[PDB]
């Protein structure tokens, strides 16, 4: 991780 | 202005140029950006619960389109590739780059900039949508908690978590209660909610967290009876059954997980992928040695035990039904 979304 | 010249001022990555050309031909807005200033400013800063410190800053540091005219460009065109999606779930949530922080508290605040001059439009859709004034306020609060957390995770004022604030900016995502839930879809267009949990409103008690699943289905289905939503899917760190190794019974995420069907496949054990969602949710985590985390609660204790022994947290996917 550590970026997010959502795609 | 050109794109190439803005990118070149404000100091972003090659990298950016293809949003900034989007950015160049979408234009400014129909209705021209205007910041509240002074006390007004305040008085919004406040509604939406900014610490005093930073909203001070953020008054004080208010950019201007004469002096800062690559700042200026970006936040009207910013602001117009938000609300071109209003109410829309379907577009991806693009709220654009950080700005480098070479620019000062105007670089540092970009982004609640962004958010300030959104207000209107947000609320005027709330309106729209009949959502009342509480639940409109109660959602944009956010903002406060996460200029909060820029400070308490890297020592100065910021925000930069503004992928995030493209869903309450949209309309498409509602704090109701202890829990938020936005409009969403499966891969397959089925919609449903996507629920979260912010950090400011307490621990997710048992009964917090059932008041605001049952205030899911009747909010949606007045407001946005379109939309149809019978369950609700969350991904957390929250969700991994690997938690049952450390909490204890009276671990609100341990009786409430309970609830929910996991939907995922069991990870593979060398995956670290969920390594640092929950370091970001446990401790704001920023590169530190691990040593050097707190150890106050049983769950601090836990994500730093699991990791020294070699051992991965995972990010799992479930439902639960609305009630
Ligand atoms: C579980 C059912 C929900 C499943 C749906 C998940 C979809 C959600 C998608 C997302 O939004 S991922 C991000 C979720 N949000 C966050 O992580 C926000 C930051 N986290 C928090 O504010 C808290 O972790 C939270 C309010 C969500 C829960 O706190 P609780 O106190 O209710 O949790 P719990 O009762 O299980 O805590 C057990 C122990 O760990 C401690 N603890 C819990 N969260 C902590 C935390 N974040 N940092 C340090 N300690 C924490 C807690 O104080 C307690 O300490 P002791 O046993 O020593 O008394
Ligand atoms: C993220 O997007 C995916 C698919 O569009 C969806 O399944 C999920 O619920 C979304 N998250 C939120 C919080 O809307
Ligand atoms: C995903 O990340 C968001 C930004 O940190 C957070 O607000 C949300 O609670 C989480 N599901
Ligand atoms: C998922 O992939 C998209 C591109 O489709 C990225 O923008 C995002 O950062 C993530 O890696």
């Amino acid at each position: 991780x550590y970026x997010x979304x959502y795609x | 202005m050109d794109p190439e010249t803005v990118r070149i001022a404000l100091g972003l990555e090659e990298r950016t140029a293809a949003w900034l050309t989007e950015l160049d031909e979408l234009g400014p807005p129909a209705e021209p950006v205007r910041l509240p200033r002074g006390e007004e400013a305040r008085d919004l800063l406040r509604r939406l619960e900014v610490p005093e410190l930073d909203a001070e800053e953020i008054v004080a540091a208010a950019p201007d389109p004469d002096r800062d005219p690559a700042l200026w460009w970006l936040l009207e065109r910013t602001h117009h590739a938000i609300v071109r999606h209003m109410g829309d779930h379907r577009a991806k949530p693009r709220g654009g780059p950080p700005l480098p922080y070479e620019g000062g508290a105007a670089a540092r605040y970009f982004h609640v900039y962004v958010f300030l001059a959104t207000v209107p439009a947000v609320r005027r859709f709330h309106a729209e949508r009949g959502i009342p004034d509480e639940v409109g306020w109660e959602t944009l609060t956010q903002l406060g908690e996460l200029v909060a957390i820029h400070r308490r995770k890297y020592g100065q004022g910021g925000m930069n978590m503004q992928w995030w604030t493209t869903y309450h900016l949209r309309g498409i995502l509602y704090r109701l209660g202890r829990l938020q839930f936005s409009l969403a879809t499966g891969k397959d267009g089925t919609p449903h909610l996507g629920l979260a949990v912010p950090e400011w409103g307490g621990p997710l008690l048992p009964k917090a967290y059932d008041e605001s699943l049952h205030r899911a289905r009747p909010f949606f289905d007045r407001h946005f009876p379109e939309h149809g939503a019978r369950v609700a899917w969350g991904s957390s760190w929250m969700l991994d059954p690997q938690l049952e190794e450390y909490l204890t019974e009276d671990s609100n995420i341990i009786q409430l997980a309970r609830f929910w069907t996991l939907t995922d496949s069991a990870p593979e054990p060398g995956n670290a992928d969920g390594d640092s969602s929950i370091l970001e949710f446990v401790f704001r985590y920023n590169g530190q040695p691990l040593d050097e985390l707190p150890q106050r609660s049983s769950l601090e204790r836990a994500v730093i035990a699991h990791l020294k022994a070699g051992r991965h947290w995972h990010m799992r996917t479930g439902f639960v039904k609305l009630p």
